[PDB]
């Protein structure tokens, strides 16, 4: 059971790369992670890649072998992870385990997806839920975390302009971030009056389609000071996982992620650590009442009061008695490519922990030095945290 | 020894007037309420076809027959609008009603007299002992052609009757039944076409009338029976005018075919239509009243019954929804809504 | 085409399962128990269609084929005899609210295009 | 009580050999006619359709019953193949017999089940003696889709029955009859298209073979008998294959089934595959021949009889042409004749 | 860096399942290997699952949370792990290297395939090829590896009896296998003489479309102690996996999988042992040359005789005994299932569990190998296992 | 459809790239030189469209789309410059072998249904 570090980080730009192959995707993502670590690629012992579509999109299947293939990294055993939106998380957190194991030293865990190539995405992002006995009757993706955002508003009293105020921030943090999707400032009637797409929500509330690529490189704890310098070295303090009902109808309260609470508290537990020492949180909000639920079930705050957490902007960045969530803009602003989105999430926290220059407009205040992540597959079926910290 | 142990109906909720598809082709609306004696039809959901009608109605009939569908040794579907070409309706309504697997089904096709035809099977498998239960549905969504005078008519309903042989009960029983046909080229469809075709006024006297008197007249002589033995009647009512003509030939009064006509606020339900006014006389009859009813078929044909009720009426007409209730729960659209849910714009 | 036959009795006919271990009813039919697993025992168990609204939204953007619906109700249905189902609802997009009583009708679900099987379920109609 | 008094056949005179077929598609014809159990399918002439062979069938069962067919009082006809889509193929067999106009009639529709379901229903006019003689017929020109293996198999042909309740009229008797039907999506066709469709491997165990073997083994429980007490049998026969599994399966021998096997000359005709191998085996039976026949059709159904023979077949077998000289009047054609002839060619 | 062991094993049958389904199927599969192992449901603290299909059957992706969700576990982590025909071997690594961690003692790795959903499954099992270079150019799955065993004959002279021969014996053995989709014996003329697929290869070379499930449960090595018998107890040795191109095109020499190579010259390095000590092999067979040239990359004969080695049929007391089950032709190949159930097989043999009781290897040393290919050799994983420790 | 979009100069003119680094001609193009890998430097590359035959096929029993075609020729090619490519031969079945010349030609490839896009590509021809 050796400790995980993090030394590297690559990103491209999230959105409609109509130029960019899916190939010279997540290559380009690879190289960039590479150079950030300061390794060869001889030095990557294996790979993890994350993908939801994998098939729908482009009808190819045995994407590992695609792209370990037309990496050159031949013959380097290369692995897909799959939870739909969760994908990237759950490749991190397979890579994680095989350092720990003492398999393999060096790691890339990355994730890829190419939204764009298909003429309608709803029926690519619906089989994250039930095909059978959701999607079947006709419940959308978005229509599924609108009757979220119903039942919550029922029972907590969430008005739509509380709502609306998640999206406001997002993508504000999202001008801040050259990665970004949507890099445009928004107010609260423009989000409110945004097209519908299902009621309560907008097209405002939605994260859209995406394409981009995303890779870390993971590390044993002790080989890591060999490429890196002790400082811009991240420890990975725990990386747990959970699982709930695939469809919504079978949660028994639908206005909690019970798989989120369960993998937090665990990540907590082994950090040892509590929810208050989080310096910064990415969450999942492909439609912002994700983010605020997740924002309850980490901890950060009590059921039913995460609409007066973000009226007030304590989420913000320049908020600085509480933790700050999506310093990137989220996966509205910022942009939601599903298989990469995880190994994203985490990506940001080690650049805001790390100071590094890259988020350097949008830093968070660390008091602490930890930084969590919460991805979540579908409506909650799947949810992959990760906890981080400048200290190993 | 044999007779309706149950009956069902369903109408869809959606209407259209005349006056909104007059306005489209340019027509006297009046003119046509006139010579049609229609005011309005019935348009089914875009989710709805004849299956699911004939399920609504063979539901709407286990309710009020009060037996277990499981018993039930025959569903027949009479239609011209069967959802598949080549599926059968009659087994996913026996499926939908829990009739499967110990029965015999089969879909039917006779133009509007389709659905009658499936009673006399049932008649002759209960009669017979074959079976214990038989179910016979008449359903239809049927589909004008643009433009023309069927578009102001063609609507959407079915209804189901259970055939028994327990007096016990029967809430009708059958005193005999008589059939006309011949092969005659008033109506017809080619598989490709969208639409049928027709012979204009060579669907009148020589078709509907040879037809629907020749086999009224012909259960009345089997039965020695005259129009004064009668208290209800209901004849095929592809128009209101049609109907009336026959009736008032025959010799009946308002009070007797007054109950059978839905055509003028419902439509030509085609397979449904009698099935549907007689549904509508059983909602309204009291015990001993004796019915005469007469279908008619393009190609050609017509189906004839001379029917009894009995006391146990009463027991069972509040035991699912009346057909009036039916046909007067209803949401009026317009020309664009209504095409667009019938599927009669190119995409 | 397979996959719509071996569920047709539970879309049909509402027709789940009873564990009779904890009583608690299942609906879709479920092949284990999951708060007894492997000390359950699954029973045929036939549910009556009405159920209350427990949350819904309205879909005014969906797939093409759906064209002739929009805007159309989407609502988890809360059964009476316990379970949650997924399923529209026929009726008009002011009408619908949380805890309005409903029931299941055999209506035309989808259709694999032009040439391909037609599927039949449950919609839930708001009762008066 | 109930039995047949009179049957009759129909095949076309052109044929084609699987050699023929795959020559053009580019497929081995050996491991087909292995994997199928077929040689050579039968094609009507373009002037011939289900109505001109079901009334073939029909006139030839008039022979053998030796009837006037005034006193026929329903025809029915099972098909997949009407020439029209709404306009009943029942009506104009019956004129072209002279049974019209005191009779009913419809058009049936359920896969290859379509003629057997006929057949019951005239067995219930009969025994409840609503009518004195019905007949039964089950006729297609089936079409199989360029290039699937429906077209090494799909044929046209057609038998008639004709019910009745005279002793000394019956060349057989029904003993029982017995139906499975459940909803099963294994084959299908829509309204708009062409040729249908289907689930491949999903037609076999879970349909085929489902209702064939449950449909037997129910009447044999009903009837209380086993494969022992018959001496001819008749099942479903898309090919040759399906056939000679399910009579294996139920312990039936070569010699019992062997007569209602006609696919591997004749091609499958749909809804008179089992009626015209039925016919087959009366052709050749004997005073006190006992046989079981079951139908199947996708939706899925199947129709059970258990039927004996009486002394008076031998009357009549020849008083109409037998099926296996039908079946051997042959002139062979090659695909581009078939194509033409059928109307496979676009324009 | 734990040791892992195998505790238990269970497994549908394979074949064409209509009425059982894809949630029927995992949960048979999962219910047999717990019930094998002497285990709880609450006992399983993750589960790898591998399913290709996925969302090209079904239509449903976010398997692992759907199979969680209906096996009663939920909240454990489950997880998809994906590589084409060798997504069960992928799975079973994967569950190995989370207990060889210390984060989980106890996981379920399973397969599972619901292929007869679909009208053709053909457009499936070409996922694993290159869609754009392979497949769109009319490439179908069979007509590739037909192209390999076009070149292996071509430069090894290869004849069709020596390909054909591979299949008899596969079918023969399925006779002894309860689970095996085809349980009928074949000769070398009905193989060679039944209808082709892709020249020169014939429906009786080819491996079927199958449904199925099969899944494992490893533990650590000393904790196994704790569930199960030290007799009944089998260790995996070794996990390895390899990476070759996608495209048969971009292959150095398409005779060979050099995947293959590397990950079993791997797993015979860390056991310390040679091919010579392998008792029992199942390898990845679905179009029998597949077979042949894998008997060659694991280093049972030399390149190019694998054809003369089978021709004697080497029942057979000196030599390794190859697929006891049938093989992916005989006994099934339900793409995601096949890496576990080959794993299950080797299990069986080398603790002489009555289930391959009629098809038992001699097991001279205690030692199996098995090798789950993706595609036409684009991932190869390997599993070394001993009797002992 | 837009995936044929972005690979219609190598299926149309057989354009593919050409590593300055070990000079290795690469088709299909790449991103990266896989013995290279960064240090490689791509150039743009023209490709005579001729080569030998390495391994072939013949395909008995395609999809439907095929059947027009059935039974088929498919090989894999040898070209001239280096690369190998898997593609259709326009020949007679008991006139493929390897180490037939063949050159390459502009053909409909497949096309998506009636209603979709057809794709256009290489397709190879014998020589004399
Ligand atoms: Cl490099
Ligand atoms: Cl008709
Ligand atoms: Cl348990
Ligand atoms: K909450
Ligand atoms: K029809
Ligand atoms: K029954
Ligand atoms: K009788
Ligand atoms: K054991
Ligand atoms: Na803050
Ligand atoms: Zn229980
Ligand atoms: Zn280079």
């Amino acid at each position: 059971m050796r400790d995980v570090a993090i030394i590297g980080y690559g990103q491209t730009k999230f959105g409609e790369l109509w130029e960019d192959s899916f190939r010279d995707l997540i290559v380009e993502a690879g190289v960039k992670a590479i150079k950030d670590a300061n390794v060869d690629g001889g030095d990557i012992d294996a790979m993890y890649i994350g993908n939801m579509s994998g098939g729908l999109f482009v009808g190819q299947e045995h994407i590992a072998s695609l792209i370990a293939d037309h990496a050159g990294l031949n013959p380097v055993p290369c692995t897909r992870v799959e939870a739909a939106c969760a994908s990237g998380s759950l490749a991190l957190r397979s890579a994680v385990l095989s350092v720990a194991s003492g398999h393999h030293d060096v790691v890339l865990a990355g994730g890829v997806e190419k939204m764009t190539d298909v003429e309608d995405a709803t029926a690519a992002i619906a089989s994250a839920s039930d095909q059978e006995w959701e999607a079947f009757f006709g419940a959308t993706f978005p229509s599924l975390y609108a009757m979220m955002a119903r039942r919550y508003m029922y029972q907590y009293g969430l008005t739509i302009e509380e709502l609306s105020m998640w999206s406001v921030i997002a993508h504000e943090n999202a001008t801040k971030n050259k990665y970004a999707q949507f890099g445009f400032k928004t107010t609260l009637e423009q989000v409110m009056n945004a097209s519908p797409v299902a009621d309560p929500l907008t097209l405002m509330h939605c994260s859209p389609v995406s394409d981009g690529a995303s890779a870390l490189i993971v590390c044993d704890a002790d080989k890591a000071e060999e490429f890196a310098p002790k400082d811009e070295i991240i420890y990975i303090k725990a990386s747990t996982q959970a699982s709930d009902t695939i469809a919504l109808h079978d949660r028994e309260d639908m206005t909690t992620l019970n798989a989120a609470k369960v993998a937090s508290e665990k990540a907590y537990k082994l950090a040892k650590i509590a929810p208050e020492k989080i310096d910064v949180a990415e969450v999942h909000d492909c439609f912002a009442i994700n983010g605020l639920i997740l924002v309850e079930d980490l901890g950060f705050c009590k059921k039913g009061d995460a609409g007066k957490v973000i009226d007030e902007g304590k989420i913000r960045i320049d908020y600085d008695d509480f933790v700050t969530v999506n310093p990137s803009g989220g996966l509205k602003a910022a942009g939601h490519a599903l298989g990469a989105t995880g190994i994203r999430q985490v990506g940001e926290l080690y650049w805001q922990l790390k100071q590094d220059k890259e988020c350097k407009d949008r830093q968070a205040t660390i008091k602490n030095g930890y930084g969590i992540a919460a991805n979540v597959g579908g409506t909650g079926g799947t949810v992959c945290v990760h906890l981080l910290s400048d200290k190993r | 020894d044999i007779g309706i142990v149950g009956y069902g109906s369903y109408i869809p909720k959606y209407r259209i007037k005349v006056e909104e598809i007059a306005k489209v082709w340019g027509k006297d609306p009046e003119a046509i309420k006139k010579g049609l004696v229609v005011n309005e039809k019935s348009v089914p959901s875009p989710d709805e076809d004849t299956a699911t009608i004939a399920v609504e109605a063979a539901r709407n009939a286990v309710k009020r027959a009060g037996i277990n569908a499981e018993k039930i040794g025959a569903v027949y579907v009479g239609s011209e609008s069967h959802p598949y070409a080549v599926k059968p309706t009659s087994a996913t309504v026996a499926e939908a009603i829990g009739a499967t697997p110990d029965l015999t089904a089969a879909d039917l096709e006779f133009a509007c007299k389709a659905g009658t035809a499936g009673i006399q099977m049932c008649m002759g498998l209960v009669g017979s002992g074959l079976i214990e239960y038989g179910m016979a549905i008449g359903a239809d969504t049927a589909q004008g052609a643009p433009g023309d005078a069927l578009e102001y008519t063609a609507s959407a309903g079915g209804a189901a009757y259970i055939i028994g042989n327990k007096k016990d009960e029967m809430i009708a029983v059958f005193n005999g039944t008589y059939s006309y046909t011949t092969d005659t080229p008033d109506f017809w469809r080619r598989e490709g076409q969208s639409y049928p075709k027709h012979g204009g006024r060579f669907t009148g006297e020589p078709a509907y009338f040879k037809h629907v008197l020749n086999a009224a007249k012909g259960i009345m002589e089997k039965m020695g029976t005259t129009v004064k033995d009668y208290d209800y009647c209901v004849f095929h009512q592809p128009n209101g005018k049609f109907y009336i003509k026959a009736a008032k030939s025959l010799g009946f009064t308002n009070e007797q075919y007054k109950y059978g006509l839905l055509t003028p606020y419902l439509g030509n339900t085609y397979s449904g239509a009698v099935p549907l006014g007689l549904s509508n006389i059983l909602d309204h009859a009291e015990e001993g009243a004796r019915i005469l009813a007469v279908s008619y078929g393009s190609g050609a044909g017509s189906d004839a019954f001379d029917i009894t009720v009995t006391e146990r009426i009463k027991e069972v007409v509040d035991k699912a929804p009346k057909t009036l209730d039916l046909l007067n729960r209803k949401k009026y659209i317009d020309y664009a809504v209504y095409v667009k849910y019938r599927g009669k714009i190119k995409i | 085409v397979v996959r719509s036959w071996r569920h047709m009795k539970e879309r049909y006919n509402l027709i789940g399962t009873r564990c009779k271990t904890c009583g608690k009813v299942y609906f879709p039919s479920r092949t284990v128990c999951p708060d007894c697993r492997r000390k359950g025992e699954l029973e045929e168990f036939q549910l009556s269609g009405k159920g209350k609204i427990y949350t819904y939204s309205i879909v005014y953007a969906p797939p093409k084929e759906f064209n002739k619906l929009t805007p159309y109700v989407i609502a988890i249905v809360e059964l009476e005899e316990g379970p949650k189902v997924t399923a529209q609802v026929d009726c008009d997009i002011n009408k619908i609210s949380i805890g309005i009583p409903v029931e299941a009708a055999f209506r035309r679900i989808k259709e694999d295009g032009k040439d391909g099987i037609i599927s039949y379920g449950y919609k839930f109609v708001p009762i008066t």
